[PDB]
């Protein structure tokens, strides 16, 4: 139950990322780029 | 990691791994 | 802590705070060390960088963290309040070429 006030006010943003099984995770890289 | 080392069985969907080529011919040779 | 991604693929989550410019990561449920200050008025693309060893290589996901807007409300300016989250067709994944 996430505060809907909280949730409003606030700037924050989220997304994921998933690498699926056998890829190799070294090889792999999340982040941001301008 | 190995130092870090009704049961419900969740083993890797292992499919999804690919060898390298060179493998790929030692799996060919091993087969057979 | 290894071994952590073959039963489940790896779950990095990127974290933006759009006012205090605070990039923080989140993965696996455990927050990284590696956080990145950046200064005001910055536009940041979600990017992934990946060498494909397997067929399937990664998946974009857009949902959202407990307290935290998913990552449409801040691309777009009509969804600005929408916790929902959502994939408009605008977005889409390039590649450098």
């Amino acid at each position: 139950r996430d505060d809907y006030d909280f949730l409003m006010q606030t700037s924050t943003y989220y997304y994921s990322v998933r690498i699926f099984p056998g890829q190799e995770p070294a090889n792999v890289w999340v982040g941001w780029i301008t | 990691m190995a130092l870090y080392n009704g049961y419900s069985p969740r083993a890797i969907d292992m499919s999804n791994v690919t060898l390298s080529r060179d493998l790929h011919a030692m799996a060919e040779m091993m087969a057979e | 802590p290894g071994q952590g991604r073959n039963n489940n693929g790896l779950e990095i989550g990127c974290v933006v705070d759009a006012a205090s410019g605070l990039l923080t990561f989140i993965a696996n449920g455990k927050e990284l060390s590696t956080y990145y200050q950046v200064e005001p008025s910055t536009k940041l693309f979600p990017a992934v960088f990946a060498q494909a060893t397997s067929p399937n290589v990664f998946q974009f996901e857009l949902g959202r963290i407990k307290n935290v807007m998913p990552l449409s409300a801040g691309l777009f300016k009509s969804e600005h309040k929408n916790p929902v989250p959502q994939c408009p067709p605008r977005l889409h994944v390039q590649f450098l070429s």
